[PDB]
DNA sequence: AAGTCAAGTACTTACGCCTGGTC
DNA sequence: GAAAGTACTTGACTT
RNA sequence: AGACCAGGC
């Protein structure tokens, strides 16, 4: 009745208008039309944007593709045909609104992180140089500097800026860094299947070794190039102390920022399972140690080719090989109780922290201990999928989660025995948990080939389709939040307006304080879900 | 969409049965409204009668428009055709 | 239905009259046959435009551009001068913006002794 | 007063064919306007001109003339800020109306930047100055300052059915204005 | 014509035609139906069955044209005359400035 | 209806429907099986195209797209049918006239 | 005030077929459901309250206010309403496209199997400008096929085998012909799975088993949200997004019909009103639904509620449909027997033949008819043809008068209905109801007759009228000739034509149908007519002239043998004419 | 082990229209 | 019990 | 309303 319920808008649109929805916020109108375009039919040209909607031909067309491309929204291709001319195709862009989804929260870690400088003129100064990194979209040095006040110390923003490469965070501008990671395997993929002169033919499973080994060194060093070099940004003339390059401009980027994130979870875990002091001596470790740290980069070579049946494992533990590699490896040798803002050694600390490992933290190798990146994270994704169903529902539906997964694929014989106590009840809880998915159904027949009811059931796996339940809880929940805001926009806009004029009556102050509570919740609310959502994207 | 002019035309001089059957049909349609006639009447009843009278001595004012499929329009008065 | 502009050359009320005394001149012209609803404009329209200046010419008009032209008063104060206060002190004061300002002493008066030429 | 210009198309039935076409035309688009209110172009009075008119068409089930025709119709409204002669009408605690007989009672203007001095009472007394006043029956110079337009009939069967048998917003056009510069109200005042 | 023999049977008449309500028409209930729905067809309505459903004209035979009449009307009197309004307004503000 | 007791009429079958086809006579069949059987008005709208009660749309709240015109009962009837099981036989509508 | 009002003619211009999501009987509902079972008489006048039929919905009889809108069966047309099933209930015509949906679509991930440039190539072809629907299956059926012969997954996890569809209405996807001999990662777990139930229960596993794995209705639907976007398009659906792409081929909402497209049989004598079967049907769903609505929580079990689910799919497709009706299910009461045939309330009336299609849309009835025998004359010309009084009383046409009708007209009007020269009804422009003249009236009444008015007047001479036989055959059965007043009863025509309608006489029988407006009368005998139609459409040779005793008795007269005299010649002449 | 040409089983329609009595 | 055709899940034969 | 059977061309 009278729809007010939101059903109309409920089932239509997963994933989606969650993009155009956030960049309506951002700019809107024909902004929001390209993008939304861009998603639905995927791959898109130049001139098929016209052909569809008639959205005001090549006026807009040409504004918002280079509106997009300054903060890099699309993802940009150009290649010919046999026939001839040339074709340029875009795609949806990385995520690169979830950026524009995230922007405070990266500039809160940077922030945060900056620390190890006590309480200084930082605070007010590099948040207006990130501020003015992340809103132009792209940022050259001299330029930038040109904006600095005359008369005044030039290099206090730059006490900050050779300060700003750091180790992660903000790294140069380089070419081809967007680009679709099928699309640049492919162009590296010539040259090796492009290289032999008539050879000979023996072997034809050597093309296979030629092909990919050379590859995967060409691949390494491609993706290896804007994650460490010291080149543009160590560059040290005299005259002057040491200063990053004038002319190479900068970029913001996923690496630390998306590992503070997941330390933070391995944090959450951790303070959950041991004391506050020990949460600490397993964090300096991890600041050393996050720049060799894979982590959220792992698959890397996932997007884009196929894996395999045979040869997946010979890939997989290829990369699990190289996980094996780098973080036994490089990682740090044993130090005491490094600096900190417990006399003697702490390692006693770690050695409780050793004894107890399950699910986590500290397994060893002999006289280097440290946590591997690989198993942790199954026994990550456990806990916190563990404690949605518990904020969720009651406690009746923590323990039968597991009750499925100790052993598996089992009828209610032996479940009843061995859960806890009531038919009826777990009856009830059963049909609640196989509500949404997750437990799937088992299928057996009863003395026939296929007939009818009292054949023999089991409960078992879905593990992706347990996963992919919150998948849908990253845009749903957002969207209504920040649509049900920006509703409170237009809704009061009459009075905004106002308001920013005057920048009178009792009642006009009234909505005024309204608007700004209901604000300030919805984006706290925002973030909360946001940090939820953040852990569940992998594996 | 603009029609071609009466100076050149590919469609045949001459005017189809269908052609009549319309004509004679909306002229006399006309009649019951309570139109004018521009020929003499004899006494007599109904439309369709006079009507016919009415294109004997070819007194209607209409022109006959026809269409080609690529939209080339036309346009054809039904004085100047001949049968 | 559909439309082609905003709006065209700008209409005074002056031939409103003159050219709905051709649409009276058409239907029944009225107060002289006396002896549909289109009469709600049409009393309308006569009455309220000749009450005004009886308590009108043809050529006088045209030749009133004379020192109308010389005066810099642009348009929205033109063609408004020709019914409303005519020709005495304060009365245009109201009308256009700038009015006693740049020019006062005499010039402003040489407006109100033509208009005062009027009738 | 302006001059508005605008298309539309005409049907004339077989009844007008013994007259002209421009004739037929004329009657036909009066009583199409007339004293009709025109969407955000304002108030028209009467029709003009005719240009532009070509052949028109004939459909097969009728037998009628349709014919597309632009014409330049006459309208109505001075401009933003414009003074023109008029008088009030009725009166509440509001503001004073005022109607310009031989057009419309539309035009109101309630107190709020009027004179600062001037206030209605229950009296019956209409309104008071600090240093005369008036009533209805005599002239009204006003000053045009507001203009608002509206359509909004989506009105339900359900809705509509309620009004009818239990037993008001007409704005179509309406003006409204500022009088405060002195000299306005009344034109004895001066001479 | 289609390159290729088929025809006048079901499984044939399935050929050139994209017209669902006619192919339906001759023999088909269900399948037609919930096929088009699927692959979300569009088509247009133009034959003849088709139209007769819907109840309007044909463009084969009487309706193959459009009867017109003309409108007589003169290319000359249209002109508008405009007077005293274009004279006094303009003139007097493009006099020296 | 048909047969007697209660009234009667007649049957054009679809092998006799040809005929007047073959004709190349488009007047008649607009008269015959439309206004001659049974002749019905519907109000539609451009916009999401569908049928409804006089002024309103139902799901959306307008009057000022509706466009009414005519249209067979079985027509009507067919649709009604259709839109009851899952499918949508949406209509569009264009003008005649402006060429 | 009072804005100006618009309008314009509108033909129309194609259709666009889909399903609606989930968004429309929402939106269209005028009330709900709800209730159960039992059509919620209220129990002193016994009027239906809500439920599924309703005060607001349709009306079946004269009186019934509707409530939504006012004027009952003369005014209301139909309006929509919504029920809400519990789980998502399967479809029944999609199921053959749902199996499609769900074959190029890997299990694990939901996502597209295919690889790059396959898919590149393949987007590129259909959006070539012009296309034929034949290319339209051509591809969406070799797209298909592509994905048959991989057995990998490219960028997700583990992979699957395909779905065959073995069963009706169940679906069940056998993983199947994995790679021979050869240890898969996933089969070390399927395996080691099974070796943890055949220890504690080794009786039943190895008793029966190589079922494989099915999917349920609800767990496909919950497969089918994570693909949007992306391409919808090979697998045959493009979003302009009305629409919220294939998640809509699952019943979860459903549009209960109004009571315009079933009603409440009534008269058949008796003292009461009957419902309709499709009535029976959706009254019956209500309940075997809210019986899971009721359950799921309190009471009951797992595998209970199991086949009433199971059954609940059988109810919906025999709903719209008919073979579905019967996948190895028979209702029990007291036992005995089944096997009633007309259930089927919806795909059958809409189904071809007698029902709607053919027999009811195209297949109309004529109004302003008459049939009767035939006989001979060779008096009646060729083109003219008898039409008796009796009958021509009865047979009406329409009549506008204007300018000249008007004196004798109005002549017609007091002379009555009774004999032959007068009209039985009189409409005025000013659009009362209608004038009837026969229970009184008439005299005064033909001095006013304004001229925009209607008057039908009895059928007469010099009229049009088409004619007809039954058995049609070819372009020459239907022709157009004028009519004529004669005595007694029968159709009679001229004997010079049998040829066309082969016409026997023997007491045959002849269709007679009278045009309305002028349009379709000029157009039936200044085209169909006689006179153009003398020679036939295929063979150009005249199909009509003189029959039998016409032929053999112009030989006698044209004899070469036979002598005349003037006297005798005279009167033959005069027998000429 | 894909790619392969030839095999067993399962489906929708086969007559235009009318005029009578009977449950 | 209609007969006529068309469409849909499996084996030799290769590589 | 949905049914039947006989029979007509
Ligand atoms: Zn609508
Ligand atoms: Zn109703
Ligand atoms: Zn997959």
């Amino acid at each position: 009745v009278m729809t007010i319920s939101s059903l109309e808008q409920r089932t239509l649109n997963p994933d989606l208008f969650l993009y155009k929805e956030l960049v309506k916020a951002h700019l809107g109108e024909r902004a929001a039309s390209v993008i939304g375009m861009l998603v639905a039919l995927g791959r898109l040209s130049v001139r098929e944007l016209v052909e569809k909607i008639d959205g005001m031909d090549v006026d807009s067309v040409k504004t918002t593709l280079v509106s997009l491309t300054q903060l890099r929204c699309v993802k940009y291709l150009q290649e010919t045909a046999i026939s001839g001319k040339k074709t340029t195709y875009y795609y949806y862009n990385e995520e690169g609104i979830h950026i524009l989804l995230y922007s405070g929260l990266i500039i809160d870690e940077i922030i945060t992180q900056m620390r190890v400088n006590d309480e200084e003129e930082h605070k007010q100064l590099v948040a207006e140089i990130v501020q003015n990194v992340i809103s132009l979209g792209s940022l050259t040095v001299e330029d930038y500097l040109s904006s600095v006040t005359s008369d005044s110390m030039k290099y206090t923003i730059s006490s900050l800026f050779v300060q700003l490469c750091e180790m992660g965070y903000l790294i140069q501008i380089s070419k081809l860094h967007y680009t679709p990671i099928e699309d640049l395997w492919q162009f590296l993929y010539e040259k090796h299947y492009k290289n032999i002169p008539r050879n000979s033919p023996l072997s034809d499973l050597k093309k296979r070794s030629q092909a990919k080994m050379n590859a995967k060194t060409d691949f390494a060093k491609i993706i290896n190039k804007p994650n460490e070099l010291s080149q543009i940004l160590t560059v040290d003339p005299k005259t002057s102390l040491r200063i990053v390059k004038p002319t190479v401009s900068l970029t913001i980027n996923l690496d630390r920022f998306m590992k503070g994130r997941r330390s933070k979870q391995l944090i959450n875990l951790a303070k959950t399972r041991v004391g506050s002091v020990t949460a600490q001596v397993y964090k300096i470790a991890l600041r050393l140690t996050e720049q060799k740290s894979p982590k959220i980069r792992d698959p890397l070579t996932q997007t884009g080719l196929l894996q395999d049946l045979e040869e997946a494992k010979s890939f997989q533990d290829e990369a699990e090989l190289v996980e094996e590699k780098t973080p036994g490896l490089t990682f740090n040798a044993i130090d005491l109780a490094r600096h900190l803002p417990s006399a003697s050694l702490i390692n006693s600390h770690l050695k409780i922290l050793a004894s107890s490992n399950f699910p986590f933290l500290n397994e060893t190798k002999p006289g280097v201990y440290y946590v591997p990146y690989s198993k942790l994270m199954p026994v990550l994704k456990s806990s916190v999928y563990e404690y949605v169903i518990a904020s969720t529902l009651g406690p009746s539906a923590m323990r039968l989660s597991r009750c499925i997964r100790d052993n598996k694929l089992v009828s209610e014989k032996i479940i009843n025995s061995t859960a806890l106590m009531k038919e009826k009840d777990i009856r009830s809880t059963l049909a609640s948990l196989i509500r949404y998915n997750s437990v799937e159904i088992q299928e057996v027949p009863r003395t026939a080939d296929r007939s009818a009811s009292r054949a023999v059931f089991l409960f078992r796996c879905k593990e992706t389709h347990s996963y992919n339940f919150m998948r849908q809880n990253l845009e749903w929940n957002m969207a209504n939040l920040l649509f049900k805001k920006e509703k409170l926009k237009q809704e009061n806009s009459t009075l905004l307006k106002k308001a920013n004029r005057d920048d009178l009556l009792p009642s006009e102050l009234n909505q005024l304080k309204m608007v700004n509570e209901r604000e300030l919740n919805v984006f706290a609310r925002l973030s909360r879900l946001l940090s939820l959502w953040e852990v569940f994207q992998m594996a | 969409e603009k029609a071609i002019p009466k100076d050149q035309r590919a469609t045949t001089p001459y005017m189809t049965k269908y052609e009549r059957a319309r004509i004679l049909g909306t002229r006399a349609l006309q009649i019951s409204m309570n139109a004018p006639v521009f020929v003499d009447l004899e006494g007599e009843t109904d439309p369709l009668r006079i009507a016919m009278k009415e294109l004997a001595e070819k007194k209607i004012p209409l022109v006959i428009r026809r269409y080609l499929p690529d939209g080339s329009f036309e346009d054809w008065s039904v004085e100047e055709l001949i049968v | 239905m559909k439309v082609l502009e905003e709006r065209n050359a700008f209409l005074s009320d002056y031939e409103v009259l003159k050219f709905l005394t051709d649409l009276e001149k058409k239907h029944l012209w009225d107060q002289k046959s006396l002896a549909p609803e289109l009469q709600g404009i049409t009393r309308n329209v006569v009455n309220y435009l000749s009450i005004n200046k009886n308590f009108m010419s043809d050529e006088s008009f045209a030749e009133l551009m004379t020192k109308l032209n010389s005066f810099k008063l642009f348009k929205a104060e033109k063609l408004q001068i020709v019914n409303q206060l005519p020709a005495n002190m304060v009365h245009l004061y109201s009308i256009v913006e700038e009015c006693d300002a740049r020019f006062d002493e005499k010039t402003i008066e040489e407006m109100l002794e033509i208009i005062s030429g009027y009738a | 007063f302006i001059l508005s210009k605008i298309a539309d198309l005409v049907r004339i039935p077989p009844d007008q064919f013994h007259r002209d076409t421009i004739s037929a035309i004329t009657h036909q688009l009066n009583n199409k306007f007339a004293n009709k209110i025109i969407p955000n172009v304002g108030l028209c009075i009467t029709i003009y001109d005719l240009l532009t008119v070509e052949e028109g068409q004939l459909k097969p089930g009728d037998g009628s003339s349709y014919i597309n025709v632009t014409f330049r119709a006459v309208v109505f409204k001075p401009f933003l800020g414009e003074i023109v002669t008029g008088w009030i009408s009725k009166c509440t605690a509001e503001g004073i109306k005022v109607s310009l007989l031989g057009i419309f009672d539309d035009i109101f203007i309630p107190q709020n930047m009027l004179f600062e001095g001037c206030y209605y009472t229950p009296e019956e007394s209409a309104w008071i100055w600090p240093k005369l006043y008036f009533d209805v029956n005599e002239k009204i110079r006003f000053r045009i300052e507001r203009e608002v337009f509206v359509d909004v009939k989506p009105k339900s069967p359900k809705e509509r059915e309620l009004e009818e048998r239990a037993q008001e917003k007409p704005p179509a056009y309406a003006l409204l204005g500022s009088c405060q510069t002195d000299g306005m109200g009344l034109v004895s005042w001066w001479e | 014509y289609k390159g290729e023999v088929l025809g006048i049977t079901r499984f044939g008449l399935s050929k050139m035609r994209d017209s669902v309500l006619q192919l339906a028409s001759f023999e088909k209930t269900t399948d037609h139906l919930f096929d088009a729905a699927f692959y979300m067809k569009k088509d247009a309505v133009e034959g003849v069955s088709e139209c007769i459903i819907l109840g309007q004209t044909m463009s084969i035979g009487t309706g193959s044209f459009k009867v017109v009449k003309g409108t007589n009307i003169s290319e000359k009197d249209l002109v508008p005359k405009r007077c005293l309004f274009e004279s006094l307004s303009n003139e007097a503000a493009l006099k020296a400035n | 209806t048909e047969g007697r007791s209660r009234d009667g009429g007649l049957r054009l079958g679809e092998m006799e429907r040809d005929c007047v086809i073959a004709y190349g006579a488009s007047q008649l069949l607009l008269e015959r099986l439309m206004i001659s059987s049974d002749a019905f008005e519907v109000d539609v709208c451009d916009k999401c195209g569908l049928m409804g009660y006089s002024g309103w749309c139902t799901t959306c709240k307008s009057a000022e797209n509706i466009i009414k015109m005519t249209i067979p009962y079985a027509a009507k009837l067919l649709f009604q049918e259709l839109l009851s099981m899952n499918i949508a036989p949406r209509l569009r509508l264009e003008d005649i006239f402006q060429q | 005030k009072e804005v100006v009002v618009s309008e314009t003619p509108k033909r129309i211009k194609g259709l666009e077929f889909s399903a609606l999501s989930a968004a429309d009987i929402v939106a269209q509902s005028e009330v709900e459901v709800s209730t159960r079972d039992l059509f919620d008489l209220e129990k002193d006048r016994a009027p239906k309250a809500n439920g599924a039929l309703d005060p607001k919905m349709g009306v079946s009889s004269s009186s019934l206010e509707c409530a939504t809108c006012h004027g009952n069966l003369a005014s209301c047309h139909g309006h929509f309403g919504h029920l809400k099933l519990a789980l998502p209930v399967f479809h029944i015509g999609y199921f053959k496209a749902t199996i499609q949906i769900l074959q190029g679509i890997c299990k694990n991930c939901s996502a597209i199997l295919l690889s790059e440039t396959d898919k590149r190539q393949f987007l590129h072809e259909l959006r070539r400008p012009g296309v034929d629907n034949l290319r339209r299956m051509g591809i969406l059926k070799k797209i298909l096929d592509q994905c048959k012969k991989q057995r990998r997954c490219l960028h997700c996890g583990a992979l699957n085998g395909v779905v065959k569809k073995a069963a009706a209405l169940k679906i069940i996807h056998d993983t199947f012909r994995w790679v021979g001999k050869k240890s898969a990662p996933e089969k070390d777990i399927w395996v080691g799975e099974w070796k943890e139930v055949l220890a504690h229960n080794p009786e039943l596993e190895r008793y029966v088993k190589r079922c494989m794995d099915d999917l349920n209705p609800l767990k496909t639907l919950n497969l089918f949200k994570q693909i949007k976007s992306a391409d919808c398009e090979l697998l045959g659906i493009d979003a302009t997004v009305p629409s919220g792409r294939p998640e809509t081929y699952i019943w979860r909402y459903l549009p209960a019909p109004p009571v315009c497209i079933r009603p409440s049989v009534m008269m058949q004598d008796s003292p009461a009103s009957n419902e309709d079967d499709l009535t029976v049907k959706l009254t019956e769903i209500v309940w075997t639904s809210s019986l899971i609505k009721a359950g799921l929580d309190k009471g009951i079990s797992i595998n209970n509620m199991m086949e009433h689910w199971d059954y609940l799919q059988l109810t919906v497709a025999m709903y719209i449909n008919s073979d579905s009706v019967n996948p190895a299910m028979l209702p029990g009461s007291s036992n005995g027997g089944g096997k009633v045939k007309p259930i089927r309330g919806f795909c059958q009336r809409l189904k071809g033949k007698q029902g709607r299609f053919r027999g009811n849309l195209s297949g109309k009835r004529v109004d302003f008819s008459g049939r009767t025998v035939i006989s001979p004359d060779p008096n009646l010309s060729i083109d003219e043809v008898a039409v008796p009084d009796r009958v021509a009383k009865v047979l009406t046409y329409p009549e506008k008068v204007t300018r000249y009708n008007r004196h004798k007209l109005q002549e017609l009007i007091v002379n009555g209905p009774n004999v032959h020269p007068g009209a039985n009804y009189l409409l005025k422009r000013n659009e009362d109801a209608r004038r009837n003249l026969r229970y009184g009236d008439r005299m005064k009444l033909a001095k006013n007759l304004q001229i925009g008015d209607v008057v039908e007047r009895h059928l007469e001479d010099g009229d049009v009228v088409l004619f007809n036989r039954q058995p049609s055959l070819h372009r020459l059965s239907i022709l157009s000739h004028y009519a004529k007043i004669r005595p007694w009863r029968t159709f009679r025509l001229n004997e010079c034509v049998c040829t066309p309608y082969n016409a026997d006489f023997d007491g045959d029988e002849m269709n007679l149908h009278v045009p309305q407006t002028e349009e379709a009368r000029a157009e039936a005998i200044n085209l169909m007519g006689v006179k153009n139609n003398l020679l036939t459409p295929k063979s150009g040779e005249p199909i009509i002239a003189a029959t039998q005793d016409f032929i053999t008795g112009s030989y006698l007269i044209s004899h070469k043998d036979s002598f005349y005299d003037r006297a005798t010649l005279t009167q033959l002449l005069s027998m000429m004419s």
